[PDB]
């Protein structure tokens, strides 16, 4: 209405969106956040408001975490602080064979996979059943540990004593400026990520090998090159 | 009111928690009409009886083994305990089958006519051989009077039903990890502890 | 204004439908009274229009319903592949396609049948498959089973996700009606999309893996030690040295120096001379090229962005002369009926059948597919009679439209309106020249054989005698031979061998020879003419006939697919839209079969055969010129000269041929009992048996009643398709098998 | 690395084309041709900072696509031809 | 539970129920027991 919004709005955008998300900017020229999509009662399908906008908090603190992952041990190999054996790449440390793997690990890498399985299984099904049923998992006994599992009215932002333990929010203002912080981090984030798979092909290196490869010659070590 | 299988989820109608051990797991519907669950609920206890039984035997069998008896493994033990017997196979075959023949078909028709089979038509036996529950007979099963009260009586049901389960879970186990690893459970199991992050599931070859 | 309209959950998923079987409908609802009701319910269970006229709920349906076609086929295709990764000798075919026949089929040895798993050779028994599956696979790169064995195992995983949405759409998330018409969006992502990405893909497959059969495979390397196909991919010096150009890595088909890729994006015209197919680096430029011709023609028209096109403005915008108005509510007839889409869908989809079975003898596009001619002669057979089916079907459902969503008010003075017009002069034209093709092509061999049976052989229409020579196809032949010198010039040669001069063999057999057209050509050809014109004529009459004709004037209320209208006006049966389908299908089976028959004879004849020093011999005695002129030359010198293989088929490994051809002879002799009886003489022998299980209290609950009038017609006109298509099959596969 | 003869009319090309798509006299977003010899008004959609122009996204996607066709094109068949 | 076993006795047990079983069982006698032309008296 009154903020000046991104390049690509739309008049149909504006007439369903304005102002009232955290990452509302205008910009959505597909029309998905669209309220006439599944008019109807029940379950329903995915395109919908409320699942786009908590796929897409999910999406901008899962790709914070592996932006900063990514290219932490490369930043720190280059340093002194980290040792040189295991400051590796993101693509050569397990996640792909052939591109390369680790070996001195504790443990072999489909064993860490069937681990990580298990774990990450208990924490996405619990997940998914506080947004199937709202504030269910402090209910059922588990480990005594329902106190922190209480969730809140959104999905997107649970809360409580473990989740937020240091207490931010005790302003709307301040609690929405730092949704809104939050929101375009990890969108940054996403197309980081989105850079550093798309750089690990053409240039086969490090995220971080790059940067220092651009810096040292701006025209000999950009994109119009790389791909000779 | 009650833990179930899936924290969030909701219990079907037909299960409300009266039955022993009710988690509220049931995704294909099965057991819905009441004969059909009064038929599922006696398939899950002679299950869960055989079961323990059956992995009883074969760890007490591995153990005595892994000790230094001459016990064979739980897999290929037939082949090697009926060469040098004098029992002929076919005729003990059908021998194991005419007696179970007999204790089935009292247990089936016990369930088709509950308390039936205690009316002194077998040797004379009136006040046993008719159950008390379900899959619960009595009188004679019990020699111990630990049926009569009912405040331990459900307790010991969740018990029986718990363990049943995990002995039937731990029975498929037995197949897989010795089709996997062709040694026995024993010594399957003082391999993981000796070596526990190198030797697991994945650095067998089989099943990768 | 395009936008995704979908209603979440409209339908439950529970079994309650499950138990009444009639439901759809609301006449069986009712439940089965006489025997007729099954019948009725087998036939109504996919005729949506008469479930509702929810134009809503019609497209809901008929959208699932596609989603279940595609696993259906997602299943039949992993099958295929399970089959050939477990049960087949691929391997063992890999290294020797000139020596060892393909097989993907074994049976288990119940009764006899040990004698079907013949001896294919490699140290392997199994019935010998004629699907060119083995030759796809060579074709894009394949040479383990674990490959075939991931691809079966992907199909399934994708069969599964088909089925599920197809579940989904219906019961969770159903779209509106207000989706469904998108046309302009479904034309633009099904070009744009659908066939360019497609071709994209391929393209980029074409250009990475199909590498071994194009450099290495063909070389006479082992295909163990041939690299895995991702080896190519990631590592740039094994795939440089095959081909230099990939040394340049991306850089010249951005800095437009396209002619660096000269090398894996050749122009050449012919087939490879160490396999019989094209050649590969041509069918990857193809697919690049064609890529790019439907990535630019899917943004014609406009959805939500302003610029492109309106399919209704361009239909509106063509008004001629001749034809009063023209295209005035073709968008709002090919948007609210589905019946219309499905005619010009059925017609195009048929006559692309007939395309495919054409050019693929023509320029055979696998390696180690022209010598092996009883896949070819199987592959060109299957296509041309779905093809067949296909038309007719178009035929028939553009019946149905005008039968049941062909509104006269929307069409005024249109092109439909003014064809429903002069329907009287179109169908007496297409009689005259159908008359005047059957005298004319067939007289001719009707005097041939007076000719020859009077001792009169300088009288009749051959080669040696008075001559009709085919000097159009001739001259296009001659046309297309010396094209790539003035009209073609960076082609290396022909696109195809058929016109040329230089016959190729690999193994010995011949793959593609020069064809010759003579008088016996020119025959044949006017005998395909009069058949097809015979079918258009009485597909056309019913359709142009089913809403209203003059001897019944109120056709269009006595539905589609009605028996007669009485024994009145002298008699009426068959006068409904339906049963000219029926007649049209029996004509499609006269004309598909001589189509067939022709290509079968001429092949064996004049293009397949063996190659030796002292020239070349073909199967036959060359006896196609001096042998198609006289309709004894025919019955002699093919169905009897030939099939003589299926005869004596007894004991040998294609035994079950023999059987099938005895098999199908009886089913075609079974459809006559349905053809030529009624039905009152069938309801009055089915009243005796009653009254003999009424004597013995044997009385069916469901009172047993006889076919209905169509439902004797529909099962005649199947046996009988049945029956003659699995005897010429048989036949064919007996034949070639034995034989090439 | 080079720009100096393939570049000097990609560059030709795709300015042309955004003259047409920004200075009226062709297809776009802000002008629609029913007949091919006017333009008709159509009211934009979306917005863009362009100076009263009304000129939009979709359009310098549009006329680039198409310049970039007939471009690449030109420069393709051009060395065919015997030039550049 | 109850419509889908009611499903269940339409067309399956009468084509799927009678003629698998009949098939198997006139299958695995000409499999265990070969080609019988007489009684074997
Ligand atoms: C997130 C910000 C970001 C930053 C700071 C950098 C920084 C750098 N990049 Mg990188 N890149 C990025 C994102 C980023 N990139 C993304 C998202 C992609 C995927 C398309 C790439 C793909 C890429 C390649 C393939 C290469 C670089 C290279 C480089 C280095 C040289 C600069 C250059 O060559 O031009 C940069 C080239 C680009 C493509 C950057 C343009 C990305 C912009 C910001 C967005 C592009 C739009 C995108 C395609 C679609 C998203 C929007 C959509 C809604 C329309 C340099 C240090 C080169 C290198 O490694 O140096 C040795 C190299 O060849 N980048
Ligand atoms: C389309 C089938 C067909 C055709 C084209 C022919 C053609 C021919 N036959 Mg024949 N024949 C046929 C079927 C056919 N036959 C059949 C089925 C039988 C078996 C019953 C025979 C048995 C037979 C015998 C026994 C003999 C022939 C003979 C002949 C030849 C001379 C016969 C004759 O009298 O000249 C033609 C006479 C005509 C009046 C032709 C009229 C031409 C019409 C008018 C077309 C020209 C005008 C046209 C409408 C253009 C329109 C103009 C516009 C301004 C309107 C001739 C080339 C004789 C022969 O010796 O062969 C060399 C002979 O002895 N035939
Ligand atoms: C080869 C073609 C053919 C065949 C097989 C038959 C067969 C038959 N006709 Mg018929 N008929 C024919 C042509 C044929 N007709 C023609 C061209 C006409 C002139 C229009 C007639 C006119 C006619 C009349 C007027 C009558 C018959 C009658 C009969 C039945 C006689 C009873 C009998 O003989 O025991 C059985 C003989 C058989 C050959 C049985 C065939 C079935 C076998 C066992 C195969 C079973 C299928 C197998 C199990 C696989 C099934 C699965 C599959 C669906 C996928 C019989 C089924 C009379 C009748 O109704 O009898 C009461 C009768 O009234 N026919
Ligand atoms: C996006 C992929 C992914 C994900 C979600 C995880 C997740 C996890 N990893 Mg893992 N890891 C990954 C990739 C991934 N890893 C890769 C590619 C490798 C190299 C093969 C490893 C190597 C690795 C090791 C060596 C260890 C983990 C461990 C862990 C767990 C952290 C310990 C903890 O529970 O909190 C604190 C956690 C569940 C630790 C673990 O197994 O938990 C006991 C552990 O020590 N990971
Ligand atoms: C570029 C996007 C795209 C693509 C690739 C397709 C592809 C397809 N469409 Mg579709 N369509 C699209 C956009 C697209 N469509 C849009 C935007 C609309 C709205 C106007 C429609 C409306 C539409 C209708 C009404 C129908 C189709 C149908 C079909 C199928 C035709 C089957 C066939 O002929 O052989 C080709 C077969 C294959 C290539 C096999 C591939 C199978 C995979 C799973 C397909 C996945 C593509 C899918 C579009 C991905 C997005 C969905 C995602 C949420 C998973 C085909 C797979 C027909 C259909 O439903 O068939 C089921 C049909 O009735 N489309
Ligand atoms: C349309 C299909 C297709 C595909 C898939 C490929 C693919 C490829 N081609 Mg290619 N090619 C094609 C068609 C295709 N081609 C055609 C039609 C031609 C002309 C005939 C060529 C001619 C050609 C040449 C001459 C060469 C290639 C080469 C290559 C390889 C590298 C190219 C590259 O680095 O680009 C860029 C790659 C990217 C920008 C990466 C994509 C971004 C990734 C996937 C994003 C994922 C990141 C995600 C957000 C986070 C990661 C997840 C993680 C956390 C788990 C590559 C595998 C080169 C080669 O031979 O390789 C050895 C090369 O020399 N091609
Ligand atoms: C061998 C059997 C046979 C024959 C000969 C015919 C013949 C004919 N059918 Mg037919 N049909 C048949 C079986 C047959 N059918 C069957 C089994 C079915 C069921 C599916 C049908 C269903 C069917 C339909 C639905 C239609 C036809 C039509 C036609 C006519 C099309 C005329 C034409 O274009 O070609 C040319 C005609 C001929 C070649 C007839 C042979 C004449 C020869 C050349 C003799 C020459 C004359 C001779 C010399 C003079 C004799 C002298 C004597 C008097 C002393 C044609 C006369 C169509 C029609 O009515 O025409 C528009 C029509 O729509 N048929
Ligand atoms: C319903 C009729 C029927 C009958 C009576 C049998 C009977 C038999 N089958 Mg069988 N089977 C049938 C149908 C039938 N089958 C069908 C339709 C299939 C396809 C799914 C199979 C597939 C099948 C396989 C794969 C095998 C048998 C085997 C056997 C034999 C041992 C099983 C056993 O001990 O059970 C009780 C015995 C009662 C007398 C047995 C005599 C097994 C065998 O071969 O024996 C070595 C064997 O492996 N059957
Ligand atoms: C090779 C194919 C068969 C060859 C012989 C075909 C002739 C038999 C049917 C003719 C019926 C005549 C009634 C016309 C009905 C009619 O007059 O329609 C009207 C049409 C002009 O209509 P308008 O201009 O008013 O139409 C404009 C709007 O309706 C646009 O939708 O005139 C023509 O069709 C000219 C073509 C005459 C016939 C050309 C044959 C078309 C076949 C394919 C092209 C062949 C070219 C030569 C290749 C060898
Ligand atoms: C859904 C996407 C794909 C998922 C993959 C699907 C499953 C893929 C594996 C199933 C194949 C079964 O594999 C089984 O048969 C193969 C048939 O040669 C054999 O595989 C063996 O021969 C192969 C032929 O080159 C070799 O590459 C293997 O190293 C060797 O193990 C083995 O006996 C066994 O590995
Ligand atoms: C024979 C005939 C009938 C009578 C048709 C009947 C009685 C249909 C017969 C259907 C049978 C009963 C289906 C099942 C077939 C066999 C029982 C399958 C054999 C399976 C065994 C293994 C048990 C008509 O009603 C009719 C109507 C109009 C034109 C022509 C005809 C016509 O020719």
């Amino acid at each position: 209405s009154k903020d000046f919004l991104y390049v690509g709005s739309d008049a149909a955008a504006l007439k369903y969106l304005d102002g009232t998300l955290p990452g509302d900017y205008g910009f959505d020229p597909l029309g998905l956040l669209d309220p006439t999509v599944s008019n109807g009662q029940g379950a329903g399908g995915f395109v919908n408001p409320r699942w786009l906008q908590y796929s897409e908090v999910i999406h901008a603190r899962w790709a914070m975490l592996g932006a900063a992952g990514c290219i932490a041990p490369e930043i720190l190999g280059k340093a002194g602080v980290i040792p040189a054996e295991t400051a590796v790449d993101w693509f050569r440390t397990g996640v792909i064979p052939p591109a390369g793997v680790y070996k001195d690990f504790w443990a072999d890498p489909f064993t860490l996979f069937f681990i990580e399985v298990v774990a990450i299984q208990f924490a996405e099904l619990k997940r998914l059943q506080d947004y199937k049923n709202p504030g269910s998992q402090s209910r059922q006994y588990f480990l005594g540990l329902e106190g922190l599992f209480k969730g809140s009215d959104n999905p997107a932002y649970p809360g409580g004593p473990f989740f937020n333990f240091a207490n931010f929010g005790k302003t709307e203002a301040e609690m929405k400026k730092l949704k809104l912080n939050e929101i375009k981090n990890g969108r940054l984030a996403m197309l980081a990520m989105f850079g550093y798979g798309a750089q690990a092909v053409i240039t086969g290196d490090g995220p971080f090998d790059n940067l220092l490869a651009h810096l040292a010659d701006p025209t000999g070590a950009n994109l119009i090159t790389n791909l000779g | 009111d009650r833990p179930l299988w899936s924290p969030g989820s909701e219990p079907p109608a037909w299960l409300d928690g009266s039955l022993a051990g009710d988690y509220g797991f049931d995704p294909l519907h099965l057991s819905e009409e009441p004969e059909m669950r009064k038929w599922m609920v006696q398939a899950e206890l002679v299950h869960c009886r055989w079961a323990m039984l059956g992995v009883a035997g074969i760890l007490f069998t591995s153990i005595g083994a892994k000790a230094g008896g001459n016990f064979p493994d739980w897999y290929d033990a037939g082949k090697e305990l009926q060469k040098n017997s004098d029992i002929p196979l076919g005729s003990l075959i059908f021998t194991e089958l005419l007696l179970f023949g007999w204790v089935e078909t009292k247990r089936l028709y016990d369930l088709r006519n509950p308390g039936s089979q205690g009316d002194g038509s077998f040797l004379g036996i009136t006040d046993g051989l008719k159950g008390k529950e379900n899959g619960y007979p009595g009188g004679l099963f019990d020699p111990m009077g630990m049926s009569k009260n009912e405040a331990s009586f459900k307790e010991a049901k969740q018990k029986e039903v718990k363990n049943g389960r995990l002995a039937m879970l731990a029975f498929v186990g037995f197949i897989a990890q010795h089709h996997a690893t062709h040694k026995s459970p024993i010594d399957n199991l003082l391999d993981h502890v000796a070596d526990p992050f190198h030797v697991t599931f994945a650095t067998n070859g089989v099943s990768i | 204004k395009v936008k995704i309209a979908v209603d979440r959950n409209p339908v439950e998923t529970n079994f309650e439908k499950w138990a009444k079987p009639g439901h759809f409908s609301r006449a069986l609802a009712k439940g089965p009274n006489t025997t007729t009701w099954i019948w009725n319910l087998h036939a109504d269970a996919h005729d949506f229009d008469n479930h509702t006229s929810d134009l809503e709920e019609i497209s809901r349906k008929v959208f699932s319903a596609h989603f279940g076609q595609l696993g259906i086929i997602l299943i039949w295709l992993s099958g295929m592949y399970f089959h050939g990764a477990r049960f087949s000798n691929y391997e063992g075919w890999l290294s020797d396609p000139t020596h060892i026949k393909p097989s993907a089929q074994v049976v288990w040895p119940i009764v006899g049948q040990e004698i079907l798993n013949g001896d294919v050779g490699g140290g392997f028994q199994g019935i010998q498959i004629t699907s060119g599956f083995f030759q796809l696979w060579r074709a894009s790169g394949i040479t383990s089973e674990l490959q075939l064995y991931s691809t079966a195992i992907g199909g399934l995983v994708l069969a599964a996700a088909c089925f599920f949405a197809g579940w989904f759409h219906y019961h969770k998330a159903a779209p509106k009606l207000e989706w469904f018409q998108n046309v302009e969006s479904m034309l633009n992502h099904h070009l744009a999309g659908l066939l360019g990405l497609g071709s994209l893909a391929w393209a980029g497959h074409q250009i990475h893996v199909s590498l071994p059969v194009n450099k290495l495979l063909d070389a006479g390397v082992d295909p163990k030690e041939i690299p895995l196909p991702h080896e190519f991919l990631l590592n740039q010096s094994i795939i440089a040295d095959l081909y230099p150009s990939f040394s340049k890595g991306l850089a010249p088909f951005f800095t437009l120096n396209w002619a660096e890729y000269s090398d894996f994006l050749t122009f050449k015209g012919g087939l490879n001379p160490v396999t019989g197919g094209l050649w590969l680096s041509d069918t990857a430029h193809h697919h690049l090229a064609i890529a790019v011709l439907f990535l630019v023609a899917g943004h014609q028209y406009r959805t939500n962005w302003g610029i492109g096109h309106s399919i209704k403005d361009i239909l509106e915008s063509h008004k001629g002369p001749f034809t009063g108005n023209g295209h005035a509510g073709l968008y709002e007839i090919l948007t609210t009926s589905w019946h219309a889409q499905l005619a010009i869908n059925l017609a195009l989809f048929g006559s692309l059948s007939i395309i495919v079975a054409h050019h693929m003898y023509a320029m055979p596009p696998y390696p180690y597919l022209a010598t092996d001619y009883g896949t070819q002669l199987s592959l060109f057979t299957h296509h041309m009679w779905i093809g067949g089916f296909c038309v007719v079907g178009a035929g028939a459902h553009a019946a149905i439209f005008m039968v049941r969503d062909y509104d006269p008010t929307n069409n005024y003075n249109n092109l439909l309106d003014r064809v429903i017009r002069h329907r009287d002069a179109i169908i007496s034209h297409l009689n005259w020249v159908s008359i005047f093709l059957g005298f004319h092509s067939f007289g001719l061999y009707i005097h041939n054989d007076t000719m020859s049976a009077l001792g009169r052989p300088q009288d009749m229409f051959s080669d040696t005698a008075i001559q009709l020579q085919p000097v159009f196809a001739q001259w296009i032949q001659n046309t297309h031979f010396t094209a790539p010198q003035l009209t073609a010039p960076n082609a290396l040669a022909a696109t195809s061998l058929t016109w040329g001069g230089d016959v190729v063999a690999v193994g010995g057999k011949v793959a593609m020879m020069p064809i010759a057209l003579g008088t016996s050509d020119f025959l044949v050809h006017h005998i395909h003419a009069f058949t097809i014109h015979v079918t258009v004529l009485i597909l056309l009459k019913g359709v142009l006939f089913a809403r209203s004709s003059r001897l019944i004037p109120d056709k269009a209320n006595l539905g589609f697919r009605f028996p007669c209208d009485g024994p009145g006006r002298g008699g009426t049966c068959q006068v409904s839209a339906w049963d000219h389908v029926f007649l049209g299908l029996f004509w499609m089976y006269n004309s598909l079969s001589i189509v067939i028959f022709h290509f079968s004879w001429k092949m064996q004849s004049d293009v397949w055969g063996t190659v030796t020093d002292s020239g070349v011999s073909h199967i036959t005695g060359g006896n196609f010129a001096q042998s198609a002129n006289t309709i004894n030359g025919w019955l002699r010198d093919f169905l009897w000269a030939q099939s003589s293989q299926v005869i004596q088929s007894y004991g040998s490994a294609l035994s079950a041929y023999g059987l099938m051809f005895l098999g199908a002879h009886f089913v075609w002799a079974f459809s006559l009992m349905f053809l030529f009886s009624g039905r009152g003489y069938w309801q009055e022998l089915i009243e005796s048996i009653v009254w003999a299980h009424n004597k013995l209290r044997v009385a069916p609950s469901i009172q047993p009643r006889a076919l209905s009038i169509t439902q004797g017609r529909a099962v005649g006109v199947a046996h009988y398709l049945l029956g003659g298509i699995a005897t010429t099959w048989s036949f064919f596969l007996a034949r070639i098998i034995a034989v090439g | 690395g080079q720009s100096g003869s393939v570049r000097a009319i990609m560059v030709s090309s795709i300015g042309a084309c955004l003259f047409a798509s920004r200075f009226g006299l062709a297809p776009s977003v802000r002008k629609n041709a029913t007949a091919a010899g006017t333009d008709l008004e159509k009211s934009v959609h979306a917005a863009g900072d362009d100076p009263g122009a009304g000129f939009t996204a979709t359009d310098v996607l549009a006329m680039g696509a198409a310049g970039h066709a007939i471009g690449v094109g030109e420069w393709l068949a051009q060395l065919a031809r015997g030039g550049v | 539970m109850k419509d889908f076993t009611t499903y269940l006795s339409t067309a399956p047990v009468v084509g799927l129920g009678w003629a698998i079983f009949t098939s198997g069982l006139l299958i695995e006698i000409n499999r265990f027991f070969p080609d019988p032309l007489v009684f074997s008296f």
